[PDB]
RNA sequence: GGAGUAUGGUCGCAAGGCUGAAAAAUUGACGGAAGGGCACCACCAGGGGUGGAGCCUGCG
RNA sequence: GGAACAAUUGGAGGGCAAGUCUGGUGCCAGCAGCCGCGGUAAUUCCAGCUCCAAUAGCGUAUAUU
């Protein structure tokens, strides 16, 4: 049954969002690239050093 | 090496392994022992897919190789007596 | 859940053979008979946690008394990025608690012997405030030292190569408070990994044993001590041999989370001798009590004599390295290994390791005389992972 | 070489078309088509450029 | 005192890396 | 054949014989374990399976069923084993698309992708890619429609275009275990292909996916057009000449 | 927290595999640019 | 005339190539004989 | 110190909105980071990590 | 062969702990009184925000 | 009557993606690429790309001469 049963969408290639459900992004737990450094957090390190 | 056209050896590991490109020669490369004189060298493969079905502590046949690293004298040609440019091609199976 | 045990003892032994035949077991009765602090000991929960760590998909479940235990074995792999750490030459952290009295050691031996059977290397930091890294008074635990060079020689003859085992202090430490405390970081890089270890045989004399060497520490005291120590120990020795050479090393202290306080302070010595014959080494160990205060000179009179009760007793390898050759022999590949045993060096522990052996179910040992040959019959599983390219 | 390679090595890759239900925007830009926006853009904008020069 | 060995006999026994036993 | 990963597949190893569905990747070049849809023809694969556990380097072979009634060459599949592990890293593509709602000229907004500015906000950062080819970033989460985003790109795109981003998201194969053992008698898992003749169902097939013949009209662009005080307040020498 | 954590690991990551790889060609070229100037030589006197 | 041109630089490659094998064994045989 | 280094923390300028009497820092941008950074790594550093791992020790005391 | 340039690997030194966390000054250290110059963070003439209610980025 | 009564062996080359990898003062470049979103009774693709040699024989290694 499942494997004659339709791809999550996870697993489509595509996933649209009409596709998937509202807050399955937030749920879920993927990688992805970056691109760009982003600024660093003046701590209490940066500071003393 | 010697004084023979060709040589048997054991492919001790396919150095090389954890490369990024394709049809780099350091993927192609193999060091293998050449059994007479129990000898470390290293030898090419000809290309990437053979690389694929020679796995190690397989007889391997080598001799010259003539015409990005250029020094390894050796290539491999027939890995446990068949020819890798006939599995290469898809024409025999490789005996295990 | 499979098989079963009973008792505390061996208790990393056992493990350890369980995590190498994947074999699942179950043990029972730990300290029934303290009712003070019955069930686990912390060095063996740190343990627990540490096999966890090190291996990967591996299940151990401890009951609500804590005094039976149950291990489902999964993998040797070791410092992994993708599942482990985030590196390959990542180091995978280990603290142990600072209720901790039992040895470094005590925790390494068992990892020097798993660790060869990964599929990757091994990077374990051990860090926290119970790492002694000295002798224990204790079970009479090992040293750093003594340890280093007493038995990873003996893989250099398994066929492991000394050349990328690996393994630095940073920090030494004594026990301090009683014996729990500790303080001082080692680090270990396993980096030599076989398909299948060289099954052996030592059955030749170690007649003429060449010379002794040796080393000193001190941690936290002055180095008049462990000096007076080697003039203690060449007292004892000169007679038997003139090339004894022993090491000095001082450490001024290590410090400890409650702010800071200091910790670990003590000395003690390392005695190894040398066989001419092939690698065949002789140690013994002496640590100061932890808040005795005893002269450095009674320590270096006490190791000294230990070394010789070893050279008088041992027939080529020492009662403590045993159990870790005897099980690298049988971890060796099916065929005989012949190891040359003294009758005297045989201990209830030794036949503990016959014993749970037998039970795991790999061949048996054969004995005949010469003290006593032994041979073990090797199963020939070695490491189950390997990316053989 | 290219006598070490196969024919289906040598074979294509065929690009992908439009979505039926999108061809309402015109066709779908692909790198031939980025670049030749950009040679003309960078073009007339250093045209542009070398004017403002003068 | 005696006990001062060697800076060669320092490098093989007390460094991170264990003596091999197969060495003179 | 060829052969799809998940399928049902029996397999000639050690002593036993055993049916699984394997999951097949690629080494992608020897970075990302890339899960594969269809086994590469003439060409080494990377499958993963779940079953027992072998020494390495040991051969088998393998078959997609034993009927004597296949027409031909019943034998499927070989090779060796590399290694074991418990819970691989397998990992499969995912393209997360919006479509562009306003284009200013390099900061475009991107509606239809994201359900909420709380997954945006994750995405924070994000590594986004038209499909012609411009890279650029997504930066915030745009207010007023829930789930609409700014990004900020390296050229002017198009509304033509679809905004994709790249990400990899981790499969691990199932469990299934079937010990083949043929003398007792016992269940065989079937195919998929035959399983849809059977349960009476079409195979899956999509018109957006199904390739086409493109027409390229041949782009041309307007003439340079040069303002007003420009044509103006430029000297003489290169003035426009205009009738 | 994921971005910093992310640069960190691949700038090491790939630092260490460039370096790995460098190693590793040249001992191999050295190796057998060595061994084909001895066997040249020996052949050279002949 | 692209066709061409590319194979005039390959050609001349060729020749660049085959010029220094020329020199270098010219070098090589002078050397010695300088020395 | 901490008072001629007043950026080791915030503090509105302008003083109460209403006096009322019974019986100013306002929180620290630096130690507070910091902390939750330190937390940030001992739970998704460390998950991120341990990405892919399997099983675990059963304990229950 | 020579001369350079790189590149990596080898080797030796650096790599032995009276020890156990938290000054210089013939020129310097610190004031004080007077006198000048300045400033919508001073005086003076005014002006104008915010601070009242709602909306919300941001920051804590 | 070619989808066959089923020519081979070498060499060189060109064309490519919602793919991958690496380098950088943005679009460039490099290597490469059966791996592409879907899909296996689905696809009908450069539809059998081009050219050189030998051809029922030829290639490569080493020794060479």
């Amino acid at each position: 049954a499942e494997l004659v049963a339709k791809r999550a969408w996870t697993l489509a290639g595509e996933a649209t969002a009409a596709d998937r459900p509202v807050n399955s992004l937030l749920g879920e737990d993927m990688e992805f690239d970056h691109v760009g450094k982003p600024v660093p957090v003046v701590t209490e390190e940066v500071s003393e050093s | 090496f010697g004084g023979s056209s060709h040589a048997k050896g054991i492919v001790l590991e396919k150095v090389g392994v954890e490369a990024k490109q394709p049809n780099s020669a350091i993927r192609k490369c193999v060091r293998v022992q050449l059994i007479k004189n129990g000898k470390k060298v290293t030898a090419f493969v000809p290309n990437d897919g053979c690389l694929n079905f020679v796995d190690e502590n397989d007889e391997v046949l080598l001799a010259g190789f003539g015409r990005d690293i250029p020094g390894v004298r050796f290539k491999v040609v027939k890995v446990s007596g068949v020819g890798l440019l006939a599995l290469w091609k898809e024409k025999k199976e490789k005996p295990r | 859940e499979f098989l079963r045990f009973t008792g505390h003892r061996a208790f990393t032994q056992r493990l350890v053979l369980a995590t190498l035949y994947g074999r699942p077991i179950h043990i029972s009765k730990i300290r029934s008979s303290s009712a003070t602090n019955p069930g686990l000991a912390p060095h063996e929960i740190s343990f627990l946690r540490l096999l966890e760590s090190v291996t990967n998909g591996s299940i151990i479940d401890v009951s609500y008394s804590g005094t039976t235990i149950t291990y489902q074995p999964g993998l040797i792999t070791g410092t992994v990025p993708g599942m482990n750490a985030s590196l390959s030459s990542d180091a995978i952290e280990h603290v142990i608690p600072a209720t901790n009295t039992r040895g470094i050691t005590y925790f390494l031996i068992p990892l020097a012997l798993l660790a060869p059977f990964s599929k990757a290397h091994l990077n374990v930091r051990f860090t926290g405030p119970g790492v002694i890294t000295s002798a224990t008074h204790g079970a009479r635990d090992l040293s750093i030292d003594t340890f280093r060079t007493a038995v990873l020689p003996l893989y250099g003859l398994f066929g492991i190569p000394p050349a990328r085992i690996e393994l630095r202090v940073l920090q030494r430490s004594c026990a301090g408070p009683g014996g729990k405390g500790g303080g001082g970081i080692v680090e270990m890089r396993f980096a030599s990994q076989v398909r299948l270890p060289k099954t052996l045989h030592l059955n030749r004399r170690p007649g003429k044993v060449r010379r002794i060497r040796g080393v000193a520490y001190c941690t936290g005291v002055a180095a008049s001590h462990n000096n007076r120590m080697i003039t203690a120990a060449r007292g004892v020795l000169n007679q038997l041999v003139s090339d004894v050479h022993i090491a000095a090393q001082y450490d001024p202290a290590p410090l400890v989370a409650e702010q800071k306080k200091k910790t670990g302070i003590g000395f003690g010595l390392s005695l190894v001798a040398e066989t001419s014959a092939e690698g065949v080494i002789y140690a013994a160990d002496e640590v100061a009590p932890p808040e005795g205060g005893v002269v450095p000179e009674d320590i270096g009179e006490k190791c000294a004599y230990q070394l010789l009760d070893v050279i008088a007793q041992g027939g080529c390898v020492m009662a403590a390295s045993a159990p870790t050759v005897l099980t690298l022999m049988a971890m060796g590949s099916e065929d005989v290994g012949r190891l040359r045993l003294g009758r005297r060096v045989v201990s209830p522990e030794l036949l503990e390791l016959a014993r749970d052996l037998k039970a795991f179910g790999a061949a048996s040992w054969g004995i005949r005389d010469a003290d006593l040959i032994v041979s073990v019959k090797g199963t020939g599983v070695g490491n189950v992972g390997r990316k053989v390219a | 070489m290219s006598s070490l390679r196969h024919a289906i090595q040598r074979r294509a890759h065929k690009e992908r078309a439009q979505p039926l239900e999108r061809q309402r925007l015109g066709i779908l830009e692909k790198k031939k088509d980025y670049r030749l926006r950009a040679r003309d853009y960078k073009k007339k904008q250093a045209v542009l450029k070398s004017l403002r020069q003068k | 005192a005696d006990g001062k060995m060697s800076k060669q006999e320092l490098k093989v026994y007390l460094s991170s890396r264990p003596p091999d036993p197969t060495r003179k | 054949k060829i052969l799809k990963t998940g399928d049902p597949l029996i397999f000639s190893l050690g002593w036993r014989r055993f049916q699984t569905l394997p999951i097949y990747s690629i080494w992608d070049n020897r970075t990302r374990n890339r899960m594969l849809k269809y086994t590469p023809e003439h060409m080494h694969c990377f499958g993963t399976f779940w079953g027992p556990l072998i020494a390495p380097n040991t051969s088998f072979c393998c078959f997609q069923s034993f009927s004597a009634s296949n027409p031909g060459f019943r034998i499927a599949a070989t090779g060796t084993v590399l290694s074991v592990d418990e819970s691989t890293e397998i990992v499969k593509k995912l393209k997360l698309v919006g479509t562009p709602w306003k284009i200013f000229k390099n900061t475009a907004f991107i509606k239809d992708m994201f359900n909420s500015s709380l997954e945006i906000a994750k995405f924070e950062g994000a590594a986004i890619r038209t499909v012609s080819g411009i890279r650029g970033q997504i930066k915030r989460a745009l207010s007023k429609p829930e789930g609409y985003f700014r990004a900020t790109f390296e050229d002017k795109i198009l509304l033509s275009d679809i905004v994709i981003l790249k990400a990899w998201y981790p499969v691990k194969p199932k469990q299934f275990y079937n010990p083949a053992t043929n003398l007792i008698g016992w269940q065989s898992m079937r195919l998929t292909g035959e399983i849809r003749r059977a349960e009476n169902i079409p195979t899956p097939q999509n018109p957006n996916s199904t390739y086409r013949k493109i027409e390229r009209p041949e782009r041309h662009f307007n003439p340079l057009r040069v303002p007003k005080n420009l044509a103006a307040e430029l000297p003489f020498k290169s003035q426009i000449v205009q009738t | 927290f994921i971005r910093r954590e992310q640069l960190r690991i691949k700038k090491e990551k790939d630092e260490a595999y460039e370096k790995k790889f460098k190693r590793i060609i040249a001992e191999i070229q050295n190796e057998e640019g060595r061994a084909a100037n001895e066997y040249a030589r020996e052949k050279a006197a002949r | 005339r692209e066709k061409l041109k590319k194979e005039l630089a390959e050609i001349e490659e060729r020749r660049r190539e085959k010029q220094k094998k020329e020199k270098k064994e010219f070098w090589e045989r002078e050397g010695k004989k300088r020395k | 110190r901490e008072q001629f280094n007043p950026f080791q923390f915030k503090t509105n300028a302008r003083g109460p909105k209403f006096e009322v009497t019974t019986n100013v820092i306002k929180g620290r941008p630096e130690l507070s980071r910091a902390r939750s950074e330190e937390k940030r790594r001992q739970t998704i550093l460390v998950e991120m990590q341990r990405r892919n791992k399997v099983g675990g020790i059963i304990d229950r005391r």
